[PDB]
């Protein structure tokens, strides 16, 4: 419309009404020239590719592409304490981005001194990619998401993808994807860009923990008419064979009739926090719980849902098995402990198995008058009929959504990092600057503009008749020298703790 | 500020019985883990037990299976049950706060240093 | 158990005069290290925890260095109101932690 | 079919109108396995969730012998004629007498926001004899528990914070509840099976010798039916332990816990009973049943604790082996290696399987004295909710319907006092009930 | 009557490479549970998955699953010079008859770059090959991945295990087996089946 | 209406609407008979009244009444935390009471067996004094309200009233209330009781901390 | 636990009549409710006689929300985890219901 | 901590009190005040706060 009128506003609330909550975040980017606009064929042999598990084959591309796949984008952490004390659950419904007041800088470089001015008639490309056509790469948990604090000013990532590989070599199914043949609109500093999704139907995610326990659901008063073998012999001796029964009653609960059974398993390695206790040598990969595809082992992580550790067991933890958040600060490489955030999915232990423990144990013989009743432990076990489960947590820094991954069959599309599967997940948004030649030489060139996304979130109340008073997510009450979720001195933003979602109880 | 103040103590005849507790205040006493130690008169430091928050319990191998350590965090309180006290027990018991404490949704790292401790209390077992 | 010896059982030494205290350990307990000193009749305080770092609200001519088995604690422009005794400890092995004998400042 | 059952109950005062905390350590059992933490109330609640309930055995033979399916459709509950009686203990002997101003509170927890203890299998249901005269059971629920002690995480219920309807003796109440959706329960046997509804690979050698490998194939025909490419597999399995019902074929030790096939939560072993549904066993022995896998009925008059084999009843599940593996027998057989020039092939027995792509299996029986229906547990997730002692699984089963009689204070002081009143008029209540079920059939 | 459309297409990417190559995630791993050389170096250090490790990173979803089948070459010489066929077969046992695994669940023939091999009863011999769903399952001829059979401690080392047979487990996705061959089976009547899919390819139905 | 037929029904439970909390309380009580049916003058002196700033004069009276002015009579733990984590504010707007399913029972005593049966002709006499003529003791903070888990059964207290005093003897401004003066509603086993109330205008009670 | 309102006495004038133990005042509370039981002669001598009742009373409360625009999270009320031996605000093993602590009503803040 | 306290009576003598028509009648709770400064949770006001009884609280002392 024109170069002195702004293309849009700052949008940054949220409005709590009735069952629905609708968040609003606006940020501001800055967008480089990536691989000089070139695509560029990688893979591992480029970087050395010593290892076989570790062998890709793939592009890098000139596009960047917009990140809202975190939840402190859309929530303070008022905003999530709101949601996570008073609501048994939630899931997103509708999707509204907008793209606007795009600013093109061109850089010069005269001897030492760099010199930044505005081109007015350069232009941004962008473009979302709604029929799900390019790889979707939103959904692998990365960096370069809008940050959380609103006043921070972020880089845009580098889009790019993998596609089939034997070694670092390609194969004859592998696919290259031009991102350039896709239409796109074009941006000059006087245009905006938006577009509305709206979320396909999911589950609930159920932000409460059980009050009960799968193996506890039977009435302690009474017994059941149901029988069970109590006795196998009468006495020491010879020839002492017998069958005795019994019923099932409240002095002896573990032998009862029961019409649900715990969900599965896949046994993780415990590691303890107190170093000492852990043992003298290097387990970290050769211990690990690990799957295998086309002879490439992958890690099992975070994996099956499954609770981290059993009741009074605080310093165990899986290897493998729960989320592990850095702090403000925190290197890439060999950090210490202290460094990282492990978050515990204790909560689920009602429904699940423990994550480093045995599912159970089953018989592996046929007992005879010369041969004992032999068993073994269930390391792993899959789904039987009637097993009942609970989904992994979602975080303030966790994931939200994934796209499910598009296939014959699924089971229990539900994620594993945690949130909300979806077949068509909120689509892909790619940006580039358009390249202005100075044909390899070009104007040096970036781009910054503002982003807004909001979100409609539908809200699942609390129902329930309990008496006692519930367990809630509240700060510290003491004196400290910084302000939990805010910053310091030198106006840094940290985000102390994880926070998960599950305070109130349901029964089971 | 951050208060611990311990009670109990005092003579007790050798196969005797004590409890000792330690009431905390200025801090939020549910978060964090709880260190007995002992100074024996005229002697070094020497380490008693442990409990964490979520209830992880140590004790020292001299004085295992005799004294126990439970907290109750409704009155703020670690308490340390000794039983089948000798005169080897006779000491200053501190009360010492480990300051380690990450949050509800993750694991805590236990430092197993003591920044905050008690003013102490005499045990004398004769 | 790990064991530990601070070296210079009993030190002498005047105000504004640079202290040294250093323990040894029988195994390496890494960088975790933790100094104390105790007042007669008073219980103890953390100065210096994890080696080299050093605990809020003590003054800052304390310090530590080492690693593995060598400890050092050097007090710097010693005054009037830091003759104790000092305690070394480590929260590598646990359990148990471990104290050192301790070394007094006259 | 429409059933309809009328019964005459009698209810007593629990805990004296109290509220009690009980665990394993209020009866003593030290435990883990068993140890627990809940309430006690003063409520009593009804329970219809037997077949025997709703049947007579000649109704039971006219449903199994004409039908394929059956499925519970609608209900209608009533309560009425309510006699409330005092009792008053002079000296040696005891007087009935009637009390008219008296009240019984009644209430359904239709949304589910009470613990859920009907889908348990319990005692208390109203009994298979028309003209018995059943004592009401008590309410009590379990919560969280670590050891003997609560959690935070524990929820305490006041049902008195519910609204209820009071009745005297001249009032009724009554409601009606529609079954959700669910499948018909299968109620026949499969008269063929899953086997007996392109080539492989014969001969890996040619004969006795070195060097003799080879690759033969013939084609899959009725002459060996075992090698046959087939389009569907057998359900899933989680081995039981096998006992004979002769004695001396069993082994001369105590396997009896320590032999059993069981599931752990959260550090404590649970039994697991009955399990998945299998076969109790192969075609031709009908000695052997699974440890825990089959239900197990009491004989009228059977004693509690330590009874012989000739006062219980076992079920045995033998009609589903057509699509169901043997509960004491392995699933199959893989391959644990990579054969060689050096290496022999390797196999292993599969104890448990879990779903495949591709399985087909049979739920369990339902019985004349089994249970109708459970709840579904309220969770992200199940797998063929239908309950593994049988029946119909729900995610909004006929709700609990909870009744007790009102506290009736005897004299209190004449100057006040702000205690609470524990001393109070000796009462019962009894009346008839009767519910009605609709059954639709295939 | 309705069923699901027959894919016939080849996955272009692979279950594990879903993911972004130039990024690292948020998420950390275990890097280092000793600071090296001998006694008493124990030590828990983290690192952020990224590029250069793609094995440790975490993923949203895993392979399908499997009922593992030995492996026979097509070279002879290879082979193990013993009666195999019936003694080294995957088998199910029904009502104390075993019936072989055949074709089994839908598994990828072989590994990447080994033709020569091919599953004993994973196949249809008219001998086809499935590898062009090595992308979201399992190869037929290995294991399901490794899991944890201990509790380690100082006194005791991590041991591992092999995963022979693996159920389905939430989060997983497969591809069924390609059509070449039959059409349709009947799906039979039970109370209860999952994925009907049948076995020996094409649609299930059932009528 | 009858012996055999019930008055009303319990109702417990809230009801969270909008910007609104309903609480609902049923309780059980139990009424003596207070004084012998007798006014009684009482004083310190009675009770030796040692101390002057102690010395009162006022009477005692046979009727009980109600109380309902506590806060957990009207919230349960849980509800009272479901108020106080969301909201700056709140306030009481109207109010509904109701009383019923009365039962009277007499008492004997026959050497030392009591014996009790129901009187069933027998009335209870229930007034509110909605023009406020007499002495009102529900604002000091009195025991003797509904108990706070419902299945709690409670005792009335007894209504009594102070008046003007020197040393333990009245003054001439003293006055004496007779609630026998009142007309009040009689009710028998099959009557009931109720009324509704409107809370005056009040500002709502900050249940918040100042930041600043 | 403690009292909800308050009467403000009948005067010429008041301050601030917010009344002092907490608590609304108001000119017209809620009105007592008085009861007895009928005398039954059997005049001095009586029936000894008793009654008791159901009793059901309800209030309608007014809510003011919450607007903050605070970045960080609230202090709010909250049950310990940790385990004990009985559950707070619930009857113990005689039967006997508790109330462990007061609690106030002042958590969520606001600009001054 | 008692200990920090007076050795004396002080619970009526040292009360803040108002007096009507020669009677002394205690201050309590009294105008609305903060109960202690910041840091200092051991002191309470004499008369100034509400206090209630536990579940089985005596009477008297
Ligand atoms: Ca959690």
């Amino acid at each position: 419309d024109g170069v002195g009128s702004s293309s849009g506003n700052w949008h940054c609330d949220s409005q709590w009404l009735g069952d629905r909550v609708i968040t609003t975040s606006t940020r501001t980017w800055a967008l480089p020239t990536y691989n000089n606009h070139l695509y560029k064929q990688i893979s591992n042999s480029t970087s050395g590719g010593s290892s076989n598990d570790n062998a890709y084959f793939g592009y890098s591309t000139p596009w960047g592409y917009f990140d809202f796949n975190r939840f402190h984008c859309h929530f303070s952490p008022r905003d999530w304490q709101r949601l996570i004390n008073n609501n048994w659950g939630f899931r997103p419904k509708r999707l509204n981005f907008k793209l606007f007041n795009i600013q093109v800088k061109e850089v010069t470089d005269n001897n030492g001194v760099k010199t930044i001015a505005n081109n007015l008639t350069s232009t941004v490309q962008v473009f979302t990619d709604s029929d799900y056509q390019l790889p979707y790469v939103l959904g692998s948990a990365h960096e370069g998401c809008l940050p959380p604090f609103p006043a921070d000013v972020f880089m845009i990532p580098q889009y790019g993808y993998l596609t089939l590989n034997d070694g670092s070599q390609a194969v004859g199914r592998s696919s290259f994807y031009c991102l350039e043949y896709f239409p796109s609109q074009m941006l000059r500093t006087g245009n905006n860009f938006q577009f509305s999704y709206e979320f396909e139907n999911v589950p609930f995610h159920s932000s409460y923990a059980h009050s009960q326990s799968l193996d506890r659901l039977m009435n302690p008063l009474i017994d059941q008419y149901l029988y069970y073998l109590s006795k196998t012999i009468n006495g020491s001796g010879q020839n002492q064979q017998t069958l005795k029964f019994s019923v099932a009653g409240p002095s002896n609960m573990a032998v009862q009739g029961r019409n649900y059974i715990p969900g599965p398993s896949y046994r993780q390695q415990r590691v303890s926090t107190t170093v000492t206790q852990n043992n003298n040598s290097e387990f970290a990969w050769p211990g690990a719980s690990s799957w295998a595809l086309n002879g490439r082992n992958s890690l099992m992580n975070p994996g099956p849902a499954m609770a981290s550790h059993k009741e009074g067991e605080d310093r165990f933890f899986p290897l493998s098995g729960s989320l592990i958040f850095g702090k403000q600060g925190t290197g890439r490489d060999n950090v210490d402990a202290d460094k990282v955030m492990i978050t515990n999915e204790e909560e689920i232990k009602t429904t699940n198995p423990v994550a480093t423990e045995s599912y159970g144990q089953v018989a592996t013989n046929h007992q005879s008058a010369q041969a004992q009743a032999q068993t073994g432990w269930v390391q792993n076990q899959g789904i039987l009929p009637g097993m009942v489960w609970q989904d992994r947590d979602v975080y303030l820094q966790g994931p939200i959504w994934a796209k499910i991954p598009h296939t014959d069959g699924n089971f229990h599309p539900s994620p594993l990092m945690g949130g909300f599967g979806m077949k068509h997940p909120p689509p892909q948004i790619l940006i580039k600057n358009t390249p202005v030649p100075a044909l390899n030489s070009f104007i040096t060139q970036y781009s910054t503009g503002q982003v807004s996304v909001e979100i409609e979130w539908e809200l699942q109340k609390e129902n329930s008749k309990r008496w006692n008073p519930e367990i809630q997510y509240t700060s510290n009450y003491y004196k400290s020298n910084n302000v939990e979720f805010a910053v310091n001195t030198e106006g840094v933003y940290s985000e102390p703790r994880p926070i998960g979602t599950r305070y109130l109880t349901r029964n089971l | 500020e951050v208060q611990l103040v311990e009670s109990g103590g005092g003579l007790v005849q050798p196969g005797g019985s004590l409890r000792l507790s330690c009431a905390a205040s200025g801090f939020t006493f549910s978060n964090y883990g709880m260190n007995w130690v002992r100074q024996a008169p005229g002697k070094g430091l020497e380490w008693v037990s442990y409990i964490s928050s979520g209830g992880t319990i140590y004790y020292a191998d001299s004085v295992k299976g005799r004294f126990t350590i439970s907290r109750d965090n409704a009155k703020n309180s670690v308490y340390l049950q000794m039983n089948s006290l000798r005169a080897e027990d006779t000491a200053v018991y501190y009360c010492a706060r480990d300051p380690a404490y990450c949050g509800d949704d993750c694991y805590t790292i236990p430092a197993h240093y003591f920044d905050y401790w008690g003013q102490g209390t005499p045990v004398t077992v004769s | 158990d790990i064991q530990m010896t601070q070296s210079p059982s009993s030190l002498s030494a005047s105000v504004g005069d640079r202290v040294t205290i250093t323990c040894r350990t029988s195994q390496s307990i890494s960088r975790y290290l933790n100094w104390y000193q105790q007042k007669p009749g008073k219980a103890p305080k953390l100065l210096i925890y994890a080696a080299s770092s050093l605990q809020s609200g003590v003054p800052s001519r304390f310090t530590g260095s080492g690693s593995g088995t060598d400890f050092t604690l050097t007090i710097s422009s010693l005054q009037p109101e830091d003759f104790a005794t000092y305690y070394c400890q480590q929260s590598y092995s646990i359990p148990p932690v471990t104290f050192g004998q301790g070394t007094r400042v006259d």
